[PDB]
């Protein structure tokens, strides 16, 4: 248990920066990433 | 640039960015700066039909060599323009963004 | 799902009145309790119609009242007095939560300065170990005062699972803009906020449709678990949205946002919300905290026919910090002033680990 | 970018006070800071209306007149006065400063000769050390008179970043061409220069949309940092140009000019501009520096719907050393005619060399 939690971490957050590098490359669809990000936080 | 107002407080929000090269630019970010920049000055008491043909684009270095101001039009008005005023007006937004950097900066040392 | 609402103290039984006086003209319910003829849910906390409350000398001022169709000063001497009466009182809600179709949680009016005070941390201990999958809201409001104050914050910090009112505030913003100088006047005031604090929860809405959606959106750990409250109107969204950060408005006497909750209950444009919110992020108006990814979240309503735009704003800001610190060192200046004594101590122990629990929740690195 | 604007003194808050009263009669602002019904950028000055002012016995008299909505005589006594209240006044400006969306400068409105002197001197010295970045643009005013009226210059020959108004030539213009034989009426003269004289920055102009714009265009090195004032009305370009440059008008009481702004409010032609100048270099009404390079500027500009042709310059005129002579040789007759008072001779000391700059400004190798 106390080691599977940190692979969810590894998991769940590399497709959310898969979601966030897509829904990027667009001409709304560009305002979601006001609403996932607030705080300057995923930009790598 | 006509604005004055306007074109003032775009240039002190592009700054911190068009700085970086050129690879680094992608276009989704900067509309989020051109939209704070008409809340912000006089140019929000404004048809809001005219604001929304009024983007950014890239053209294709340094971030202030590759942005400049679109205004796409289409439909009846876009026979007074032809697809060669805008091959015009871009030709000139040149002239008048470099001369107002190279004001700019001259404030700045000053 | 139901609530059934607690009203402690003098404190409680007044802002409870007038909380129910308030919420039974929003809905078509005569002072009889009748339903007059002249869509919104009402069975949240009416039960088919008659409120679900449990009221504990002021009591003969209610039943004097047109509504009356409608049902020490120690710290230590509040507290007994609940153990002596354990199971009578316990005997009126054990029925009331049973009744009930389904129990979701228990509100609670009380202010923490006397018997509230103590009869008020007494049930807060018994209800937890009685039930543990119901939530307990507390209304508390802030003012041997400094004993009896930070007394009740050690069971406010365990037990309660989630909003301040400090009369300090309430006093500053009766003297500015309405111009008081009277208990009778700021209590228009509170209800103003409560009967605006559950508008998500009276009408049917897309989303905060259970009292769990309003509590685990905003409290992102059990210890941070204060809430305070903002309300403007005493026009576009961005009116709204700005006059709520403005600090002459939040009723509280380095520092960010952990999440905020808007409430719009307007009849306001649905499409310009998201530009609102956009310029807000250019402006830069309002820091959050920078380890969590932390968002702004606002929600509208549609007002009662039968009873124009307002707005309230809920936020858990780490400012409420201060608050415990003003409460704190008055205590350790009266403990050089003047059986055993020591569950006092533990109590001061206890809150010091909150204080210190938000001052390092401000930094980049408050995760261990 | 906005401007907060600062006034010190009786004089300060009249002329101030006469600067808003013209302000909001040019825009469609009502005296109780409501817009009427009835495109000019005010966001620089007005904050969504409110004035971004600080006022520093005359606070009655504007509290009592229709504008309530809107909002002793030793320089050492001046002086110490701002270093008691440091805390207080400066809590006023920081969230006046941090509050505004992005903060440029500092406009101050003031007379050099007896409080306003004092504390003018003070937070002149504070704000340049608390913001670096921030231009500090100065309306002086000029008249132990004389110790008084050179000191505020030894701290505006440093810490101001940028114009002279002279009582003098304010009374001859009076009774030449308005016959006033009066406070409240030479008052409405410098009003009517100062509106005038940001009038590039109230509406969405080519050039000059910034305070920094209108500043680095005529200061050429920070030490000559005195500028003057003309208006002539009170019909084609070269009329007005022409009589700008008549000694009539320039409110001051070899020599030569560094740069000249000409700022015309009218709906002239903007095609017979280019024209005018020309003339003007054949005729050869002006002389400038022989060392650098100097040009003549000239702005047109829209007048506001809701409030004929007008004319202001502004010029950097290596006359103005004149004015600081008057000044100076009056000290050293009271000098010899009455802790340490070396603070005087210091001043003294730095203000010859802005009298020695200005004079070895005009020879063709000011340069070293």
């Amino acid at each position: 248990f106390e080691a599977t939690i940190n692979k969810f971490d590894k998991n769940f957050s590399a497709h959310l920066l898969d979601l966030l590098a897509r829904l990027s490359i667009y001409s709304g669809m560009a305002s979601v990433i006001s609403r996932l990000d607030f705080n300057g936080f995923y930009t790598e | 640039l006509g604005q004055g107002d306007f074109i003032r407080h775009l240039m002190d929000l592009l700054k911190p960015e068009l700085v970086r090269p050129a690879t680094t630019l992608y276009q989704h970010n900067l509309t989020g700066i051109l939209e704070t920049a008409v809340r912000a000055t006089n140019a929000q008491f404004d048809s809001p039909e005219i604001l929304r043909r009024l983007d950014v684009r890239l053209l294709e270095d340094t971030g202030w060599d590759v942005f400049s101001l679109d205004y796409h039009v289409d439909g009846p008005i876009a026979t007074v323009f032809t697809r060669e005023c805008m091959s015009h007006y871009l030709r000139v937004f040149n002239f008048l963004w470099r001369a107002k950097r190279m004001e700019y900066i001259l404030t700045d040392i000053r | 799902r139901e609530i059934i609402t607690l009203q402690l103290g003098q404190c409680g039984n007044q802002i409870g009145f007038e909380f129910w006086k308030q919420l039974c003209a929003e809905h078509g319910i005569s002072p009889e309790g009748i339903v007059e003829e002249f869509t919104d849910r009402k069975d949240v906390f009416f039960y088919q119609y008659i409120p679900r409350a449990v009221l504990l000398r002021v009591i003969h001022s209610i039943l004097n009242s047109p509504y009356a169709k409608l049902y020490g000063n120690n710290w230590a001497s509040g507290f007994s007095q609940g153990e002596k009466i354990h199971e009578d009182i316990f005997d009126i809600i054990d029925r009331e939560a049973d009744g009930s179709d389904s129990l979701e949680g228990f509100v609670l009016c009380h202010s923490i300065a006397g018997t509230g005070s103590g009869l008020g941390s007494y049930l807060l201990e018994r209800l937890n170990d009685r039930y543990p999958k119901k939530l307990v809201q507390t209304y508390s409001v802030f003012p041997v005062q400094p004993y009896n104050s930070l007394l009740t914050l050690k069971r406010l910090t365990q037990n309660a699972d989630c909003v301040v009112l400090d009369n300090t505030a309430l006093n500053r913003i009766a003297t500015d803009r309405l111009h008081i100088q009277s208990f009778s006047q700021i209590n228009q005031l509170v209800s103003t906020i409560m009967s605006a604090s559950t508008t998500t929860l009276r009408y049917p809405g897309y989303m905060n449709n259970d009292l769990i959606g309003l509590i685990a959106s905003l409290i992102p750990t059990p210890r941070l678990h204060f809430l305070m409250t903002g309300y403007t109107p005493l026009t576009t969204v961005l009116d709204v949205m700005r006059r709520l950060l403005q600090p002459k408005n939040v009723m509280v006497s380095n520092h960010c946002y952990i999440a905020i909750l808007n409430i719009i209950q307007g009849e306001v444009d649905p499409t310009q919300v998201h530009k609102s919110l956009q310029r807000i992020r250019e402006r830069k108006l309002a820091n959050f905290i920078p380890w969590g990814p932390a968002s702004i979240q606002v929600a509208l309503s549609r007002k009662s026919p039968y009873l124009r735009v307002s707005g309230l704003m809920m936020a858990n800001h780490t400012s409420i910090s201060s608050l415990f610190e003003r409460t704190c060192r008055q205590y350790d200046k009266l403990r050089k002033r003047e059986d055993n004594f020591d569950e006092m101590d533990t109590s001061r122990e206890i809150v010091q680990q909150l204080i210190d629990e938000y001052h390092a929740a401000t930094r980049p690195d408050y995760i261990s």
